[PDB]
């Protein structure tokens, strides 16, 4: 029953960076499952862009040096919150963001590929809008 | 949901209820996230809130699945959405006094 | 050109959930009530355990989802019926 | 059947009571021909996420078959520092078990007008609250910078989760944990009140038992604390954060000395390329 | 990486009938690393169908998948009202994984 | 039977690796009342163990390679089974990797062992 | 080693069925003191099918065929031994209909066995 | 299990005489609480003797000869091995002179049946 939630939709200036939260509810750990930030640009389709599976944060090839992912557990009164900064931004990445969370716990499910994932469950949306 | 009423001082039941005749781990909650009740294996615990010494459940009935909880001495301060905890079935009722 | 190459003793896993057997060495001549469930209900030890250490492996464990739990939990069910027998049981059946 | 006064006919069963002797041994539960069983070799592991360090055995270590509320006795001891595991923290109702990585010894002695229900159990002070120092230091590290105000007692119910219950020489001890929680954390020797109870709720199921008087001497319990049993309380809008112990749930005794285990089965047929 | 083709990009069918939906990887995927996802507009796309046929929980049965090394099939049998939406085929063989392009079922 | 342990020290490393470790870790690693109960719990490990390794041998009897810790038969690839070039393969995979990967065609492999002795 | 029923299912059709049958029903088919002695009069039972089937395939051991369920020797038909078309063989006989008629031909097939591993 | 004392009656004679009588020999050859332990002391007989039988087996499984009583392998001599003409060999030798004069010569024997399944 993960009912993993965002934060809300946010316009910035180009140049600049943003952070986007998601806090996972229902997630037993990010040792366990696996979080893979995804985009999408307003009438494209999906592009990737990165992941913190096991505690090893990393982007894909397009994005490095620009993102940082970062991640903190179940710890105390505060579900698992995953985080998408943004340094330097253009005004060409308006999209529609999502963190997404897939379980890694079976070797044999077939959801998951040696860290290569799909997306078994899906966030809801956080557009951000540059001007 | 659930809607239960009461008056005054007589006692009311509230349910959980599980679909496997095994006995499973329970907790009773309310609203604030204070707990009114846990099962402990096969034992009992009460919680730090005002029905620390009101609240009671049959505890031969937990074989069957059946999970109830008693309050007893119906006061205007125990008007509170109870929360089932079993294992998903974050059950709600309401109390009225 | 190549083909399928049959091969045996490779190193894949599965999970399992099956029977699992207990135990140490007990006495197997004292009073003891572990002694004597350990003895009428166990198997003696083995002096030489093959603890082989792994490569670059990395599983991932879950302590709240394990199957040994109920099983060793059940095996005190077991104990605790044999060893400490009580005067009075009330025990209800609700049928 | 029919249909909600089921009947709950109380049935009764009387047998023979010979008073038995009762020290528990280890058991090593071993896997059968064709398993194994892997272990976690990493000193501070949670309970869940990845464990690189994973070694393979046939059989497990010693475990002892201690049945005991709010304490763990006789237990093992982590490697490097105090560990805290929960199912789910956060939860406020799962029971959070906290490991220790030096036995704090407790001796609960009966001596012998002679007041057969009365007993006493000694805890070496100052070396139990460095104990509670490290595990307040272990729960900031989980919480942040809180009060820990306070360990509290027990919040009530029944009377084995309520005290610390553990059988001694077949008797069956109730302590009283009271003194031994209660410090709040800003940022000699203790003795424990415990009387030899004998209308017991079994912890095999539900039920009621009753066991025979008590024996006739000097029943000594030299033991090692190591473990705990907490719990917490939810709410409200930083604050200060209570943690009454708790425990009943004997499997929680069991996810304290299994946890370093998991059982696999071994497929040793696999199929390849070649060149010949 | 290894980009996918989708085919059609622009179908669209009646209720209750068959649809068939093709991708097209630009390599083969011996191993059928295919994931099939669902997009209703307004929404977070949900997973239909990972490992070329292989059927996740919480969806109903109509569906079914094949694999053919390079062609990946998608058939809708007795197609309903709800399952008006932009689809998409997803190559995680190789990182980074890419999707397909959007075959946006409609009436 | 005690050797089944034996097997999985070469888990996590690559499949040559694992394929050398097979030949040398095969080589290196070859009256009162309630005692009889124990004699007889052993044996019945011990019987259960040689019949375990009885009946994987005869499952490798039906594709001729009963015995052999290694053999090659003759039944051709389909190269749309793990269409890749074998230096990755046994280069930049483990064991665990393949019982994922060919996961899907592996019935059908062992159909094709069972019908090339006919 | 419980085995030895389910070979007979096939008796009855002919050859190539039973030799079918072979391949398939192979694959498919895989503390008082009055106690101990059910439990050693068990495993009396268990050990002597092991040791029965142990000897069964030593005897296909002289003969270069231990292990495999079918193999393929090297000892040619003198055709004096079933001088007959092996389409009639294959499809118009069962095997009681065999060991009835090369009866007489059999210690000489097992000599020529025996003697052909030298 | 008993027939390791049949393999010993063609010592003394020479390597031809004793390859023959491999074959010939091997052919040839094929509730009272104080009885219970008569019977779990003969299964623990029994048990070791099948088990021995399968740890010698598993040792003719590496080299590709399990189950065969000859087997001709692909391990070419280099010759520094008993230059002999082979006639001396299997007519002028027993067995006990072999295990005398290989004897530095057979760890590389073995060394090198293992590394050719490879
Ligand atoms: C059981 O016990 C377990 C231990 O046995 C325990 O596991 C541990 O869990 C904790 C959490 O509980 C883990 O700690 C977290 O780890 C996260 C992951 O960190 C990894 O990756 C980051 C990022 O690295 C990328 O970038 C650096 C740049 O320097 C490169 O060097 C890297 O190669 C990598 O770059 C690649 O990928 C990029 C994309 O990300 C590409 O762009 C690039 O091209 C490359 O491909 C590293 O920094 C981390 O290394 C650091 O720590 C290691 C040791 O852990 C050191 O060796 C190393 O020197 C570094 O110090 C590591 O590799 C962290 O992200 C996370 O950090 C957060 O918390 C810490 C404090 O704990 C803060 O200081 C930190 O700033 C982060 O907090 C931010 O985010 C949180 C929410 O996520 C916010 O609340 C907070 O405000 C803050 O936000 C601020 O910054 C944000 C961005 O940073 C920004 O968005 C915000 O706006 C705001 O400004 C934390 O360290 C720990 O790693 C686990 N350890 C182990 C061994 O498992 C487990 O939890 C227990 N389980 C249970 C159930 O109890
Ligand atoms: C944690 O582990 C430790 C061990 O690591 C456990 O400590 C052991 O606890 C047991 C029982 O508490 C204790 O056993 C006693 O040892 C005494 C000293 O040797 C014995 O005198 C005593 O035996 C008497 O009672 C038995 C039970 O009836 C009789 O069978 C026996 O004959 C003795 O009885 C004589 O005296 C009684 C007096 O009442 C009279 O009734 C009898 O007729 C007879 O005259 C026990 O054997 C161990 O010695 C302890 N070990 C240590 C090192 O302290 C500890 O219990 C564990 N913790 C928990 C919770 O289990
Ligand atoms: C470990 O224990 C913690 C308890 O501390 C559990 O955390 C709770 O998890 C449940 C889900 O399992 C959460 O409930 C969900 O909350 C979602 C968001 O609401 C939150 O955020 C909004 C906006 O900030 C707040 O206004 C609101 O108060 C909450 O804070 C809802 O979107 C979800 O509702 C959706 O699903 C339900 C299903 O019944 C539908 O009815 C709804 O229509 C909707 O679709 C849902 O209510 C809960 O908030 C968490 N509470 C806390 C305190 O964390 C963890 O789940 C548990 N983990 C495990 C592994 O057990
Ligand atoms: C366990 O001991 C505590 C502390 O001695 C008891 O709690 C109260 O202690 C005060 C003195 O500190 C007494 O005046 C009270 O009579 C005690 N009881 C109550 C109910 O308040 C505690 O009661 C003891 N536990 C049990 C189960 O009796
Ligand atoms: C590839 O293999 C996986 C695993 O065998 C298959 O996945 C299973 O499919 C069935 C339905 O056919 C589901 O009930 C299972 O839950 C699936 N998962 C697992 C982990 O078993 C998948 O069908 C196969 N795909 C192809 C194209 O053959
Ligand atoms: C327990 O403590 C009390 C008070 O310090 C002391 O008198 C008694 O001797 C102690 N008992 C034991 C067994 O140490
Ligand atoms: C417990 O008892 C043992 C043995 O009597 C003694 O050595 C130890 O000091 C005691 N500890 C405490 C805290 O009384
Ligand atoms: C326990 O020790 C800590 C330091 O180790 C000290 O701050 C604290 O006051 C002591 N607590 C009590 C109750 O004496
Ligand atoms: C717990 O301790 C408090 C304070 O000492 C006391 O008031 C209360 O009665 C005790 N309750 C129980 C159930 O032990
Ligand atoms: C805790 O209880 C003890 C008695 O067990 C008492 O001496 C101490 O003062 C109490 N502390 C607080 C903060 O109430
Ligand atoms: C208590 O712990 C110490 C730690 O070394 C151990 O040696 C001792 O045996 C333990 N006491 C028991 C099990 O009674």
């Amino acid at each position: 029953q993960i009912h993993l939630v965002q934060s809300g939709t946010e316009v910035k200036k180009p140049g600049s960076s943003v952070t986007v939260s998601c806090k996972a509810y229902g997630v037993n750990t990010f040792g366990l499952y696996a979080v893979n930030w995804v985009r999408q640009a307003p009438g494209q389709s999906l592009e990737y862009i990165g992941q913190i599976w096991r505690w090893k944060s990393s982007a894909s090839h397009h994005f490095r040096g620009r993102v940082l992912i970062s991640a903190v557990d179940l710890t105390g009164s505060s579900p698992p919150i995953s985080s998408l900064e943004i340094k330097n931004l253009t005004s060409d990445d308006t999209a529609v963001y999502f963190c997404t969370t897939t379980s890694t716990y079976d070797k044999w499910s077939g959801l998951h590929h040696d860290g290569v994932m799909a997306f078994s469950s899906w966030g809801q949306g956080t557009l951000i809008s540059v001007s | 949901k659930k809607v239960v009423l009461g008056k005054k001082g007589d006692t009311v039941e509230l349910t959980c209820t599980a679909s496997q005749k095994k006995s499973i781990q329970f907790h009773w909650k309310n609203s604030n996230q204070i707990k009114i009740l846990g099962n402990q294996g096969s034992f009992l615990t009460k919680g730090p809130s005002k029905l620390n010494d009101r609240a009671d459940s049959r505890r031969s009935l937990w074989d069957q699945g059946n999970f109830p909880l008693i309050i007893k001495n119906l006061k205007i301060e125990d008007s509170d959405t109870y929360i089932c905890e079993v294992e998903d079935q974050k059950e709600e009722v309401q109390l009225l006094v | 050109n190549l083909w399928v190459t049959v091969y045996y003793g490779v190193p894949v896993w599965k999970d399992a959930e099956t029977t699992l057997f207990c135990a140490s060495d007990a006495k197997a001549y004292e009073t003891e009530k572990h002694n004597v469930w350990a003895t009428h209900a166990c198997v003696p030890t083995d002096p030489n355990p093959q603890e082989i250490h792994l490569e670059n492996v990395t599983e991932e464990f879950n302590m709240w989802k394990n199957n040994m739990v109920e099983q060793m939990h059940t095996d005190i069910i077991s104990l605790w019926d044999q060893s400490l027998k009580p005067c009075v049981k009330l025990t209800p059946l609700c049928v | 059947k029919e249909y909600r006064l089921i009947n709950c006919n109380t049935s009764a069963i009387t047998q023979a009571c010979p008073k038995v002797s009762f020290e528990p041994i280890p058991i090593h539960y071993c896997a059968p021909a064709g398993f194994a069983i892997l272990k976690c070799k990493d000193k501070k592991f949670n309970g869940t996420g990845p464990c690189p360090s994973v070694s393979t055995v046939q059989c497990t270590h010693g475990i002892k078959p201690v049945v005991s509320t709010q304490l763990l006795l006789n237990g093992s001891l982590a490697e490097e520092e105090v560990m805290i595991r929960s199912e789910n923290i956060t939860n406020n109702a799962k029971n959070i078990l906290v490991q220790f990585n030096t036995p704090v010894q407790i001796n609960c002695t009966r001596p012998n007008i002679g007041d057969i229900r009365q007993a006493h159990c000694n805890v070496s002070k100052a070396t139990w609250n460095e104990t509670l120092g490290k595990v307040v230091k272990q729960l900031r590290k989980h919480f942040g910078n809180n009060t820990i105000i306070r360990f509290a007692n027990s919040s009530g119910g029944d009377l084995e989760v309520t005290t610390h219950s553990f059988n001694c020489g077949g008797e069956f001890f109730y302590c009283n944990t009271s003194g031994l929680f209660n410090s709040t954390w800003i940022s000699d020797s203790i003795t424990l009140p415990c009387r030899i109870k004998q209308i017991i709720n079994m912890w095999q199921r539900i039920g009621q038992a009753m066991y025979a008087p008590p024996i006739q001497g000097v029943i000594r319990c030299v033991s090692n604390i190591t473990g705990l049993i907490l719990t917490r309380d939810g709410g409200s809008t930083s604050t200060t954060e209570t943690f009454r112990p708790g425990g009943g749930d004997m499997r929680d005794n069991w996810r304290s000395e299994l946890y370093k285990y998991k059982v696999v089965k071994i497929e040793p047929l696999g199929v390849a390329p070649t060149r010949c | 990486d290894i980009q996918m083709t989708q085919s059609p990009s622009t179908l669209s069918a009646s209720i209750g009938d068959t649809v068939r939906i093709s991708c097209r990887a630009s390599q083969s995927i011996t191993g059928n690393w295919v994931a099939w996802y669902q997009q209703r507009p307004g929404k977070a796309p949900r997973l239909l169908i990972y490992r070329g046929a292989a059927l996740l929980g919480g969806v109903p049965s109509r569906f079914s998948g094949s694999a053919a090394g390079t062609d990946f099939t998608l058939t809708i049998g007795n197609l309903q009202a709800e399952d008006f939406g932009t689809f998409y085929c997803q190559q995680y063989d190789t990182y980074p994984g890419t999707f397909g392009q959007g075959t946006k079922v409609e009436v | 039977g005690a050797v089944f342990l034996g097997f999985l020290g070469a888990a996590g490393s690559t499949m040559g690796a694992a394929s050398m470790t097979l030949t040398v870790q095969a080589r290196n690693l070859l009256h009162l009342l309630k005692l009889t109960v124990w004699g007889i719990k052993q044996l019945q490990a011990r019987v259960l163990a040689v019949e375990r390794y009885l009946r994987d041998q005869q499952l490798l009897g039906i594709w001729g390679c009963s015995g052999k810790l290694i053999c090659c038969t003759n039944v051709p690839w389909n190269s749309s089974w793990s269409n890749r070039n074998l230096s990755e393969i046994w280069d930049n995979m483990t064991w665990l990797q393949w019982d994922k990967e060919i996961s899907n065609y592996t019935q059908i492999i062992y159909g094709l062992l069972e019908e090339s002795q006919n």
